[PDB]
C-alpha cells in the first residue's frame, strides 16, 4: 500500500477533498490561536507594564494583539495601565472567542467538502477529468490579496476606518496605538519608520490589484508553461514553499535586529541595544543634562524613570537564555519589584570607579573596576595570595543615587563585592524570587523564542523547496529511470549535445 | 584533427597560470629575513 | 570514562595537554571521517538516483528489489554517465568493485590513524 | 522518578533489540 | 611604477613566445569553422 | 575518587546524575597500573570506592 | 458530478485548463519587472545594512522621534 | 534533584504518541495480508 | 567514451608541447618570484613588512575601531610609521 | 541627495551589468558560430 | 529556433567539462571564491582586523595561514569593494577584511550553482535527483555556520575565519562560550557523521568479501563489466553473515543504498538547527537541577561539573587575544586556576 | 454520487515498524535529560 | 490550587492508554 510517508497524496487529484484538508488545516490554526489566547489570558498580570510588562511575562500573541491595536480586556484594565477603560466587542477576550467560532465554523465547512467532493466545477468540461486552472486562480487569489493589502494600509493603518498600530518614542517610554501617516519619500524604506509600513501596504496593495488583474485576463506563454509544469499543481507547492520560507527568514532578521513593527514594549529589548550601551548613553544624557541645571547627583539619578533603567539590565538582554531554559523571564531573575538605584564605586582616594559589563557572549565574567580612562584600579581575586587591586586593599565603596537605595552608602567589603558583581548586569534592581520560585537563571524573550523558531522552520522549509522542486521537474522518474534507457545516450562523446538524440553524430 | 583551444583548455589555463606565479612567489618568501 | 560528559571531558584535556587538533593524525581521523560521511552520502544518492522503474507511484521503489534477485537493480553506465559529466568523465567509477574497495579503504585508513 | 523514567526506556530498547532480532521478518530468497 | 614592468615582462614574453609556436596551428583551427 | 585525591566524582543516576552527565569513573590515579581486581580489596566497598568496576569492564 | 447553484456561477473561472499564450508571449515583460524588482530589493537591503547611506534616513531607532 | 516536573509527562507523551502511531498501522497491514 | 578533445597523455609527451611550455612555465614561476623580491606583494596588498607592525616604542595594536572611518584610521595608523 | 555611496551603489550597478553583458555578449557570439548539426 | 535555443545548445554540449546554464552563475562564483582565499593565505594580512599575522608572505604556514573575518566595528556590512568603507581602495578593503565576505558570498552563490548543476546534469542525462537532493546537507552547514550565525551575533568577526588553525580556534571557542559539546542537535549531527563513515567502511568492505568468482586472477577488480546484468557480489551470503554475526542484516539493497543517503544528510541537517540556535545564544549550557544541587551541596562532583570549569579557564584565557576590539584587561589575580598550573 | 476512487490503503511493515520504534526510544533517551533538566 | 502533581499524568494515561488499545482493535478490524 501507500508508504506512510505519502498517505496524504490521495489529494493530488482530488480539489475537494484538497479543500477540505485546507479548511481542517485553517480551522486548526484559528483555534489554537484562541486557546492560546485565553491560557495567555489566564496567567498574564496586568498590574504592572513598568517592570513586569508581557514580554516578561513570556506573553507571545499578546503583543501581536496588542500591536494591531487590541489593548483592553472587558475586566477593565488595558496593557498601557489605563483603567476603567471599556473596550467594546474587540477585547483580547472578544478576539479569542471570534478565533474559536471561526474555528468551528471551518469545521463544519471541512465536513461539507469532505463529503461533497465531486462537484462539477472541479470537472474539466470538455475532458470531465478533474483540472483546476492554476494560472486563473492565482490571478483570482493575488487581486484578493492586492485589495485586502491596500484595504489593510489605507483604512486600518492610517486610523481612517480603524485603529492605527502601535508606535512609540527612541526609548519604547511611552509607546501606544495611534493612527499613522504613509511616508512616501526614501524614508519609507527605513525599517524604523512607521509610516513606510503604511505607505508599502497602499503601493503594494495597488500593484496585487493591477498583477492580479494581469493574470486573470493573460494566459502564460506556452514556453513558461512547459518549463514550470503549470498543469501541476505540485509546481505551486514547491514555489509557495520557496516565497513562505523567504518570508520567514525577513520576520526572524527584523525580529532580531528590531524594526518599526517589533517595538520594544511588545518584544522586550534587543541584543544590540545592550551591545551598543544604547539606553545606558541616554541615561547618562538625562544626568548630565540634570547636573548641567543645577540639580544635585540625588536629584538628577531620581528624575531617571525607572521604566528606562530597566532596560539598561542585562537580564532583559535576548541573547542571555538557554534552549531548555523554559518558560518567562520572571522564572529566572524573578519578578522585578524595585530599581535599587545606581552605584557608584569610589576607592580610598576618592577616584569613580566603573564595573566593566558583562558582554553577551559571556555566562560568567570577573569583576573589574576601572577608572574613566580604562585602568584597572579594583577586582575580585582569584588567586588572593598575590593580590593587589581586591576591595579590601582599595578601600572600595560604593553609593547610591536614585531609586530605592537613594543616598545610602555601604563600606563594608563584601556587601561593596555584592553590588559589584550585579552592577555587571547594568542597573541594579529588586526582585521577588519567591513568587514563582525563580531559580535564578537568565531566560530570553518572547524576541528570542520567535526569531530562533522561525529561522528554524525557514531553514527547513528550504528542504521543502528543494524535495517538492524536484518532484515536479522529475516527476517522469519519480518511480525509478527507464528500464529501456540507451547506453548510447549516457556515454560520452555520442551524442553533441546532452540528453538529445536528434544531435546524434 | 585535434582543436587546439577548446573550454576545456580554458579551464586548465585558468587554474594552471596563476599555480605556478604563486609558487614562484611562495619560493622567494622563504629567503625572507626579518 | 565510560559516558556521554565524560568522553568530553576526556577530549578537552586531551587537547590542552597534546595539542591533538594540530596532530596531522588526527587532521587524517578528521578527513577520515568526513569523507566517509561524504561517500556514503554520495554512493547512497548515486545508486538511489539510478534505479530502474520497476514499481507505480503508489508503492515504495523499495519494493522493486527481491532479496537474492540475479540481476542488479540500478544502472551503474547511467550513475556513472551523471557524476562523470558532474565532475568530468575520469574522475567518476565504472568498476564497482574499485568504487567499494575505496569505500572501504578510505575511513578504515583514516581511523587507522587516528587510533 | 527521573531515575525510573531512563531506566524504564533503557529496558525498552533492550527488549526490542530482542525482537528484532528472534522476531523479524524473516528474509525469504526471490 | 617600474616594478609593475619587471614583474609583468616575463609574463609577455612566455604568451608572446607561445602565440609564435602555435600561430599556424590556431589558423587552420579557427577559419576551417567556416 | 578518579584522581586519587579523595575528591569522589559522583557517576550514576542514583547518585544525582542524568544521561548525560553519567558515567563508570575511571580507577583512582593512587591505583596507577596496578591491576585491580576485587579478590585485592579489603571489600567491595573499598573496591567500588576506588574504581574497581571500570577495569573490570 | 455534482452541480451546484455556487458552482454555477463559477463555471467559467474554472474552464481554461492548458490555455497557453504561442511561444514566449510576455516572457520579456517579465524579465523587465524582474529586473527592476531586484534592484528595489538590492536597495532596501543596502539601506538596511548601511551599505547604502540617504540624506535624512537614518536608519535607527532614532527615527521614531 | 530540583528536575523540572513537566520534565515526566513531556518524555512520556513523546514516547507514547508516535509509538502507537507506528502500533496501528503495522496492526492493521497485518490484518489485511 | 571521447568528447572530441585532444588527450591530455598525447599532449604531455609532444616535442611541441614542452617546446612552448619551457618557456611559459619557469616564466610564470620568475614573474611570481619578482613580484615579492621587488616589495611589490607588500604595496599592493597593505601587508606589514617585518619592520612596519609596530612603531618602535609601540606596543598596541593598530586595531580599526570604526566602521566608516576605517579606511582613515588604517592611514593615521601607517603615518605613525616614519 | 547624492551621497557618496549612491554614486558607489551605481558604480556597482553599473560594473555588474557590464559583466554580466560582455558575458553574455560572448556567449551567444560563439554559440552562433559553432553549432550543432542535426 | 532564435538566439536562446542556440545558446542552450552550446551550453548543453558534452564536452570534457560541462557547462550549461547552471555554469553560469558556478564557474565564475567557484573561481573567485577559490581564487579569493589563496590570494588572501598569499599574501594578505589580519593585522589590523585581529592583530594577527596570517599569509605566507608574513611568515605563516599552510596549517596558520588564513582569511580571516572583518572586525567587529564592521558590523554585518557586505564591505562592498565599492561600499562605504572601503570607498574603492583595494588595498584598504583587504586591509578591513573584504576577502572574507567575498570569499563567503561568492562561496553561496557558488554552493547554489552546484547544486543546479546537479539538477541540471540530472535532467539531461535522465536519472533521479537525490544527488542533488544530497547536497542540501553541505549547504544547510555552510549557511547556518558562516552566515547565520554571526548575523545573530555582534558582526562578521565571529563567523569562522577560512584556515585550518582558525577553524580550530572557532571549534574551542563554541566548547567555552556554548558548550556545545552537550547540545544534543550537536550530538545527532555526530552521530550522523560517524554513522555515515561506517556504513561507508562496512558496506565497502562487504562487497569486497562477498564477491563472486567471476575470473581465475588474483586481482578480483578485472572480472567487473559495467555492463552486466548480474550482481557482483552476494547479498545472500553477505545478509546471512550479518544476520549470524550482528544478529540483523540488510535484505533490500535499495533500502539499503536510501539509508546510506539518509543518515549522513539527515545528520548534518541536525547540527546546522542546533548552530541557528547558538546563533542567538540559545544554547544547551547548564542544567539546571545539576546546579542547584552542587551550589548548595560542595561535595557533588560530576563529569559535566568538571567541564564547566574547564570551559570558564576557556573563556577567560583567550577572551582578550580573541576579541581585542573589547580591550579586556584581566590582571593575574582575576584568572581562574587551579593549584600549581 | 460515487464512491470516493481516490482512497488508498497504507502499509507499514514490521521492519519499518522496529526501526520506527528504535528511533523513537532512541530520541526519547537522549531528549530526556534535556525536558527534566 | 495545590493539586497532586502526578495526577495530569495519571489521568492522562488513563485516557490514552485504553483508548489507543481500542483503536488498533478497530483500524485492523477496518482492513480485513
Ligand atoms: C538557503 C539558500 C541560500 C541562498 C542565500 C544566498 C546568499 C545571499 C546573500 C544573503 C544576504 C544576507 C546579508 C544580510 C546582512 C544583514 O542582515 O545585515 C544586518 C542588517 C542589520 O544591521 C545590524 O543592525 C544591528 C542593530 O542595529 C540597530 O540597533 C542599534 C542598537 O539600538 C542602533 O540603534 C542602530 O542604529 C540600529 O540600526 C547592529 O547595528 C549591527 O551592527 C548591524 O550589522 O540587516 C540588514 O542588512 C537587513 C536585515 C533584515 C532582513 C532580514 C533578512 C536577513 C536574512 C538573514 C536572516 C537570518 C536571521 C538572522 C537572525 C539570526
Ligand atoms: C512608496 C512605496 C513603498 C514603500 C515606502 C515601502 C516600504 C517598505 N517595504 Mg514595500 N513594496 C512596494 C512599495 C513600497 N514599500 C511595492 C510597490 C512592492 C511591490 C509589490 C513592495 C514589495 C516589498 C517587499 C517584497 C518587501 C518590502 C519591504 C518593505 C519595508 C522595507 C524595510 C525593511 O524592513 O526591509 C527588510 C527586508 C529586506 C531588507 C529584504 C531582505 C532580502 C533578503 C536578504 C533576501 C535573501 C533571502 C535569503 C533566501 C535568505 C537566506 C540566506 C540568509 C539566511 C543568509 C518597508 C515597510 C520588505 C519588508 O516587508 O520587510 C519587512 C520586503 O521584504 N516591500
Ligand atoms: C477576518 C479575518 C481575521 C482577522 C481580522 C484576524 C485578526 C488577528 N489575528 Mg487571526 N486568523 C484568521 C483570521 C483573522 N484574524 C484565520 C482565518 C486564521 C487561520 C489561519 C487565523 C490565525 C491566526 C493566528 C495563528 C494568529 C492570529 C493573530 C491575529 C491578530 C494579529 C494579526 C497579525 O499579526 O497578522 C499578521 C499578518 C500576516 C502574517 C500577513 C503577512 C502576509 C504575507 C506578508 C503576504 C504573503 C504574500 C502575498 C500573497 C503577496 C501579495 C502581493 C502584493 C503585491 C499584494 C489579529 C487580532 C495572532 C494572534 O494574536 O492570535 C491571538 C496569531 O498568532 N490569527
Ligand atoms: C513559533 C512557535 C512558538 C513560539 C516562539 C512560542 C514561544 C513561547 N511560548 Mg508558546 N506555544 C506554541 C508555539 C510557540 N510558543 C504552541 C504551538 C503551543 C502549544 C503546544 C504553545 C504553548 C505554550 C505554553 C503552554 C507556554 C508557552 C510559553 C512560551 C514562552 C516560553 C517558551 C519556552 O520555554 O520554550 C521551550 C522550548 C523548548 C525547550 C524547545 C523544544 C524543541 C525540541 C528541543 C525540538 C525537538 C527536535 C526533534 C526531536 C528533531 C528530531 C528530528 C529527526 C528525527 C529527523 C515563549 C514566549 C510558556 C510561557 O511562558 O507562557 C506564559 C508556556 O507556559 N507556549
Ligand atoms: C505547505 C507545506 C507542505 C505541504 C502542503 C506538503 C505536502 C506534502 N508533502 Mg512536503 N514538505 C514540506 C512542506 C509541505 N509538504 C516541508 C517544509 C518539508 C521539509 C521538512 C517537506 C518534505 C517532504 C518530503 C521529504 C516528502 C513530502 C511529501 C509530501 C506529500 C505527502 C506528505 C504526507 O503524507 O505526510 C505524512 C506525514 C505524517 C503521517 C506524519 C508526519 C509527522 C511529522 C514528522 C511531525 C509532525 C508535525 C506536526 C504534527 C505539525 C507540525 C506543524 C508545524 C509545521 C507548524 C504531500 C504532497 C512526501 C512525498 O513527496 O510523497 C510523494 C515526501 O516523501 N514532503
Ligand atoms: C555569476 C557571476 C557573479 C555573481 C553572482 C557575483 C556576485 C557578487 N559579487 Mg562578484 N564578480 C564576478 C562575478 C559574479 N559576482 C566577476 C566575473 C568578477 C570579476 C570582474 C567579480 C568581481 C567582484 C568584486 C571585485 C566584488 C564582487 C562582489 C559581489 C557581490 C555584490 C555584487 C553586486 O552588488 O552586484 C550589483 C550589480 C548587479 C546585481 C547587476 C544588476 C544588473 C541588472 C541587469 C540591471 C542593470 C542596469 C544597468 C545599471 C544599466 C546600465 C546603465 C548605463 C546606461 C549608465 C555578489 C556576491 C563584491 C563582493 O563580493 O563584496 C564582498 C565585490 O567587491 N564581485
Ligand atoms: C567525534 C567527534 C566529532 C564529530 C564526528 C563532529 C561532527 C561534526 N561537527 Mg563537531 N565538534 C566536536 C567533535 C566532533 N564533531 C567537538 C569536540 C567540538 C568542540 C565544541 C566540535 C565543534 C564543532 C563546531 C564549532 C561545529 C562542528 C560542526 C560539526 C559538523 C560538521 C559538518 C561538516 O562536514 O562540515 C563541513 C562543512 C561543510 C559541509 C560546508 C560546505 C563545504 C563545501 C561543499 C566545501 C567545498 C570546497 C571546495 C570544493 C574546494 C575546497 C578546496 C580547498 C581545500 C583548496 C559535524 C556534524 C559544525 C556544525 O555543527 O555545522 C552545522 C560546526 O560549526 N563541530
Ligand atoms: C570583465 C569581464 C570578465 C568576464 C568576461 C567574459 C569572459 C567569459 C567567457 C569565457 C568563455 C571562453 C570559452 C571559449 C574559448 C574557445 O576557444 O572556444 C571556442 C571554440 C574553440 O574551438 C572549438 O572547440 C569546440 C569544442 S568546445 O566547445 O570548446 O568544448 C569544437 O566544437 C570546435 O570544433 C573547436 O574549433
Ligand atoms: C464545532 C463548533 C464550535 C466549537 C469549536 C471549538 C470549541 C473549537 C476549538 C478549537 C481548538 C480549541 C483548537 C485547538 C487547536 C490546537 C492546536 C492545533 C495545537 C497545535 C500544537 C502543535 C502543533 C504544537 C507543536 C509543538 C509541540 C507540541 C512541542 C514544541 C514544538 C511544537 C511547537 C512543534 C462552535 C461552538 C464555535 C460553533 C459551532 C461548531
Ligand atoms: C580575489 C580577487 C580576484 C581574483 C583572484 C584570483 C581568481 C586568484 C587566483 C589565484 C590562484 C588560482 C592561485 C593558485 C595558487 C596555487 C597554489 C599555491 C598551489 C599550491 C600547490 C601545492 C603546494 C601542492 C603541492 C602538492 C602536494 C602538497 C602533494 C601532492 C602533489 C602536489 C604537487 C599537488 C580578482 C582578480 C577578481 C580581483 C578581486 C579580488
Ligand atoms: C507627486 C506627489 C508625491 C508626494 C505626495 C505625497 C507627499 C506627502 C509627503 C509625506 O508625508 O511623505
Ligand atoms: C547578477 C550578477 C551580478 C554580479 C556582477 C559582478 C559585479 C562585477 C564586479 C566588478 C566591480 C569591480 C570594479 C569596482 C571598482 C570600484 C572602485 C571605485 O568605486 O572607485
Ligand atoms: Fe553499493
Amino acid at each position: 500500500g501507500l508508504p506512510w510517508y505519502r498517505v496524504h497524496t490521495v489529494l493530488i487529484n482530488d480539489p475537494g477533498r484538497l479543500i477540505a484538508a485546507h479548511l481542517m488545516h485553517t480551522a486548526l490554526v484559528a483555534g489554537w490561536a484562541g486557546s492560546m489566547a485565553l491560557y495567555e489570558l489566564a496567567t498574564f498580570d496586568p498590574s504592572d507594564p513598568v517592570l513586569n510588562p508581557m514580554w516578561r511575562q513570556g506573553m507571545f500573541v499578546l503583543p501581536f494583539m496588542a500591536r494591531l491595536g487590541v489593548t483592553g480586556s472587558w475586566s477593565g484594565w488595558s496593557i498601557t495601565g489605563e483603567t476603567g477603560i471599556d473596550p467594546g466587542f474587540w477585547s483580547f477576550e472578544g478576539v479569542a472567542l471570534a478565533h474559536i467560532v471561526l474555528s468551528g465554523l471551518l469545521f463544519l465547512a471541512a465536513c461539507w467538502h469532505w463529503v461533497y467532493w465531486d462537484l462539477e466545477l472541479f470537472r474539466d468540461p470538455r475532458t470531465g477529468e478533474p483540472a483546476l486552472d492554476l494560472p486563473k486562480m492565482f490571478g483570482i487569489h493575488l487581486f484578493l490579496a492586492g485589495l485586502l493589502c491596500f484595504g489593510f494600509g489605507a483604512f486600518h493603518l492610517t486610523g481612517l476606518f480603524g485603529p492605527g498600530m502601535w508606535v512609540s518614542d527612541p526609548y519604547g517610554l511611552t509607546g501606544s496605538v495611534q493612527p499613522v501617516a504613509p511616508e512616501w519619500g526614501p524614508d519609507g524604506f527605513n525599517p524604523y519608520n512607521p509610516g513606510g509600513v503604511v505607505a508599502h501596504h497602499i503601493a503594494a496593495g495597488i500593484v496585487g490589484i493591477i498583477a492580479g488583474l494581469f493574470h486573470i485576463l493573460v494566459r502564460p506563454p506556452q514556453r513558461l508553461y512547459k518549463a514550470l509544469r503549470m498543469g501541476n499543481i505540485e509546481t505551486v507547492l514547491s514555489s509557495s514553499i520557496a516565497a513562505v520560507f523567504f518570508a520567514a527568514f525577513v520576520v526572524a532578521g527584523t525580529m532580531w535586529y528590531g524594526s518599526a513593527t517589533t517595538p520594544i514594549e511588545l518584544f522586550g529589548p534587543t541584543r544590540y541595544q545592550w551591545d551598543s550601551s544604547y539606553f545606558q548613553q541616554e541615561i547618562n544624557r538625562r544626568v548630565q543634562a540634570s547636573l548641567a541645571s543645577g540639580a544635585t547627583l540625588e536629584e538628577a539619578w531620581s528624575a531617571i524613570p525607572e521604566k528606562l533603567a530597566f532596560y539598561d539590565y542585562i537580564g532583559n538582554n535576548p541573547a542571555k537564555g538557554g534552549l531548555f531554559r523554559t518558560g518567562p523571564m520572571n522564572k529566572g531573575d524573578g519578578i522585578a519589584q524595585a530599581w535599587k538605584g545606581h552605584a557608584v564605586f569610589r576607592n580610598k582616594e576618592g577616584e569613580e570607579l566603573f564595573v566593566r559589563r558583562m558582554p553577551a557572549f559571556f555566562e560568567s565574567f570577573p569583576v573589574i573596576l576601572t577608572d574613566k580612562n580604562g585602568v584597572v584600579k579594583a577586582d575580585i581575586p582569584f588567586r588572593r595570595a598575590e593580590s593587589k587591586y581586591s576591595f579590601e586593599q582599595q578601600g572600595v565603596t560604593v553609593s547610591f543615587y536614585g531609586g530605592e537605595l537613594n543616598g545610602q552608602t555601604f563600606t563594608d567589603p563584601p556587601t561593596v563585592k555584592s553590588y559589584a558583581r550585579k552592577a555587571i548586569f547594568g542597573e541594579i534592581f529588586e526582585f521577588d524570587t519567591e513568587t514563582l520560585n525563580s531559580d535564578g537563571i537568565f531566560r530570553t524573550s518572547p524576541r528570542g523564542w520567535f526569531t530562533f523558531a522561525h529561522a528554524v522552520f525557514a531553514l527547513l522549509f528550504f528542504f521543502g523547496h528543494i524535495w517538492h522542486g524536484a518532484r515536479t521537474l522529475f516527476r517522469d522518474v519519480f518511480s525509478g529511470i527507464d528500464p529501456e534507457l540507451s547506453p548510447e545516450q549516457v556515454e560520452w562523446g555520442f551524442y553533441q549535445k546532452v540528453g538529445d538524440v536528434t544531435t546524434r553524430r | 584533427s585535434y582543436p587546439i583551444f577548446t573550454v576545456r583548455w580554458v579551464a586548465v589555463h585558468t587554474l594552471a597560470v596563476p599555480t605556478i606565479f604563486f609558487l614562484g612567489a611562495i619560493a622567494a618568501m622563504q629567503f625572507i629575513q626579518r | 570514562p565510560l559516558g556521554i560528559s565524560g568522553t568530553f571531558n576526556f577530549m578537552i584535556v586531551f587537547q590542552a595537554e597534546h595539542n591533538i587538533l594540530m596532530h596531522p593524525f588526527h587532521q587524517l581521523g578528521v578527513a577520515g571521517v568526513f569523507g566517509g560521511a561524504l561517500f556514503c552520502a554520495m554512493h547512497g544518492s548515486l545508486v538511489t538516483s539510478s534505479l530502474i522503474r520497476e514499481t507505480t507511484e503508489t508503492e515504495s521503489a523499495n519494493y522493486g528489489y527481491k532479496f537474492g534477485q540475479e540481476e542488479e537493480t540500478y544502472n551503474i553506465v547511467a550513475a556513472h554517465g551523471y557524476f562523470g559529466r558532474l565532475i568530468f568523465q575520469y574522475a567518476s567509477f565504472n568498476n564497482s568493485r574499485s568504487l567499494h574497495f575505496f569505500l572501504a579503504a578510505w575511513p578504515v585508513v583514516g581511523v587507522w590513524f587516528t587510533a | 522518578m527521573e531515575t525510573i523514567t531512563y531506566v524504564f526506556i533503557f529496558a525498552c530498547i533492550i527488549a526490542l533489540f530482542f525482537f528484532a532480532i528472534f522476531f523479524r521478518e524473516p528474509p525469504r530468497i526471490t | 611604477d617600474w616594478r609593475v614592468l619587471v614583474v609583468l615582462l616575463p609574463v609577455l614574453l612566455a604568451a608572446g613566445w607561445a602565440v609564435r609556436n602555435i600561430l599556424p596551428y590556431a589558423v587552420k583551427q579557427v577559419q576551417k569553422l567556416l | 575518587d578518579i584522581d586519587g585525591i579523595r575528591e569522589p566524582v559522583s557517576g550514576s543516576l542514583l547518585y544525582g546524575n542524568n544521561i548525560i552527565t553519567g558515567a563508570v569513573v575511571p580507577s583512582s590515579n593512587a591505583i596507577g597500573l596496578h591491576f585491580y581486581p576485587i579478590w585485592e580489596a579489603a571489600s567491595l566497598d573499598e573496591w567500588l570506592y576506588n574504581g574497581g568496576p571500570y577495569q573490570l569492564i | 458530478a455534482r452541480r451546484t447553484w455556487l458552482g454555477d456561477i463559477l463555471r467559467p473561472l474554472n474552464s481554461e485548463y492548458g490555455k497557453v499564450a504561442p511561444g514566449w508571449g510576455t516572457t520579456p515583460l517579465m524579465a523587465v519587472f524582474m529586473g527592476l524588482f531586484l534592484v528595489f530589493l538590492l536597495i532596501i537591503l543596502e539601506i538596511y545594512n548601511s551599505t547604502l547611506i540617504l540624506d535624512g534616513v537614518n536608519v535607527s531607532w532614532k527615527a521614531l522621534g | 534533584m530540583e528536575v523540572n516536573q513537566l520534565g515526566l509527562i513531556a518524555t512520556a507523551l513523546f514516547v507514547l504518541v508516535p509509538s502507537v502511531f507506528l502500533i496501528i498501522l503495522y496492526v492493521q497491514t497485518e490484518s489485511q495480508q | 567514451g571521447t568528447t572530441g578533445e585532444r588527450p591530455f597523455s598525447d599532449i604531455i609527451t609532444s616535442v611541441r608541447y614542452w617546446v612552448i611550455h619551457s618557456i611559459t612555465i619557469p616564466a610564470l614561476f620568475i614573474a611570481g618570484w619578482l613580484f615579492v623580491s621587488t616589495g611589490l606583494a607588500y604595496d599592493v596588498f597593505g601587508t606589514p613588512r617585518p619592520d612596519s607592525y609596530y612603531a618602535q616604542e609601540q606596543r598596541s595594536i593598530p586595531l580599526v575601531t570604526d566602521r566608516f572611518e576605517a579606511k582613515q584610521q588604517v592611514e593615521t595608523f601607517l603615518e605613525q610609521l616614519k | 541627495t547624492i551621497t557618496p555611496s549612491l554614486k558607489g551603489f551605481f558604480i556597482g550597478l553599473l560594473s555588474g551589468a557590464v559583466v554580466l553583458g560582455l558575458t553574455f555578449a560572448v556567449l551567444i557570439a560563439i554559440s552562433q558560430i559553432d553549432k550543432v548539426q542535426r | 529556433r532564435g538566439w536562446f535555443d542556440i545558446l542552450d545548445d552550446w551550453l548543453k554540449r558534452d564536452r570534457f567539462v560541462f557547462v550549461g546554464w547552471s555554469g553560469i552563475l558556478l564557474f565564475p562564483c567557484a573561481y573567485l571564491a577559490l581564487g579569493g582565499w589563496l590570494t588572501g593565505t598569499t599574501f594578505v594580512t589580519s593585522w589590523y582586523t585581529h592583530g594577527l599575522a596570517s599569509s605566507y608572505l608574513e611568515g605563516c604556514n599552510f596549517l596558520t595561514v588564513a582569511v580571516s573575518t572583518p572586525a567587529n566595528s564592521m558590523g554585518h556590512s557586505l564591505l562592498l569593494l565599492w561600499g562605504p568603507e572601503a570607498q574603492g581602495d583595494f588595498t584598504r578593503w583587504c586591509q578591513l577584511g573584504g576577502l572574507w565576505t567575498f570569499i563567503a558570498l561568492h562561496g553561496a552563490f557558488g554552493l547554489i550553482g552546484f547544486m543546479l548543476r546537479q539538477f541540471e546534469i540530472a535532467r539531461l542525462v535522465g536519472v533521479r535527483p537525490y544527488n542533488a537532493i544530497a547536497f542540501s546537507a553541505p549547504i544547510a552547514v555552510f549557511v547556518s555556520v558562516f552566515l547565520i550565525y554571526p548575523l545573530g551575533q555582534s558582526s562578521w568577526f565571529f563567523a569562522p575565519s577560512f584556515g585550518v588553525a582558525a577553524i580550530f580556534r572557532f571549534l574551542l571557542f563554541f566548547q567555552g562560550f556554548h558548550n556545545w559539546t552537550l547540545n544534543p542537535f550537536h550530538m545527532m549531527g555526530v552521530a550522523g557523521v560517524l554513522g555515515g563513515a561506517l556504513l561507508c567502511a562496512i558496506h565497502g568492505a562487504t562487497v569486497e568479501n562477498t564477491l563472486f568468482q567471476d575470473g581465475e586472477g588474483a586481482s578480483t577488480f578485472r572480472a567487473f563489466n559495467p555492463t552486466q546484468a548480474e550482481e557482483t557480489y552476494s547479498m545472500v551470503t553477505a545478509n546471512r553473515f550479518w544476520s549470524q554475526i550482528f544478529g540483523i542484516a540488510f535484505s533490500n539493497k535499495r533500502w539499503l543504498h536510501f539509508f546510506m543517503l539518509f543518515v549522513p544528510v539527515t545528520g548534518l541537517w541536525m547540527s546546522a538547527i542546533g548552530v541557528v540556535g547558538l546563533a542567538l545564544n540559545l544554547r544547551s549550557y547548564d542544567f539546571i537541577s545539576q546546579e542547584i544541587r552542587a551550589a548548595e551541596d560542595p561535595e557533588f562532583e560530576t563529569f559535566y561539573t568538571k567541564n564547566l570549569l574547564l570551559n570558564e579557564g576557556i573563556r577567560a584565557w583567550m577572551a582578550p587575544q580573541d576579541q581585542p576590539h573589547e580591550n579586556f584587561v584581566f590582571p593575574e589575580e582575576v584568572l581562574p586556576r587551579g593549584n600549581a598550573l | 454520487m460515487e464512491p470516493n476512487p481516490n482512497r488508498q490503503p497504507v502499509e507499514l511493515n514490521r521492519t519499518s515498524l522496529y526501526l520506527g520504534l528504535l528511533l523513537i526510544l532512541v530520541l526519547a533517551l537522549l531528549f530526556s535529560s534535556y525536558f527534566f533538566n
